[PDB]
């Protein structure tokens, strides 16, 4: 299942 | 409150009147939640994560209160698997790391 | 320590008794590390989130300090952007989030 949400702005 | 880590930090947010769940993510640089409406003006927007990048809509000055907290700020919409509360609404609510 | 999150929550991490920055993220299940020649067995995975997924290499009972706290455990290796401490660690280290 989909489990690590880094997110980052461009 | 104190939230430990043994399982996902999920709260309840409530966003344009509607309750949802979220993550609370300090992995995040914003806010982003799955695909749903929200009123006013938005903009055309990339973000990228673990698997790479997608399309967003940038809402500006969106009020949410989460987990009994009130901010109002930068809120994307798009096809992220997991509505994601990033460190721009964090911050709003005086969330830190403690260990 | 106490972490606030005006900016990405990144810190020292050891391994292999080399030092990394690396970014605690409350959302992420598990700890993935930038593409590095770590020695010892290891299993294919995928792991995934916003833009999709991307294939690691699985190592397990790695020891590996966390701003000065000693932790061990699967630690992933792959073409992330960015070094990431998972809840797998940041639960014993004692991290927890606070507002």
């Amino acid at each position: 299942r989909p489990g690590n949400f880094l997110q980052n702005r461009p | 409150p104190q939230i430990t880590l043994w399982k996902r930090p999920l709260v309840t947010i409530r966003i344009g009147g509607q309750l949802k769940e979220a993550l609370l993510n300090t992995g995040a640089d914003d806010t982003v939640l799955e695909e749903m409406n929200l009123p006013g003006k938005w903009k055309p927007k990339m973000i990228g994560g673990i698997g790479g990048f997608i399309k967003v809509r940038q809402y500006d000055q969106i009020p949410i209160e989460i987990c009994g907290h009130k901010a109002i700020g930068t809120v994307l919409v798009g096809p992220t698997p997991v509505n994601i509360i990033g460190r721009n609404l964090l911050t709003q609510i005086g969330c830190t790391l403690n260990f």
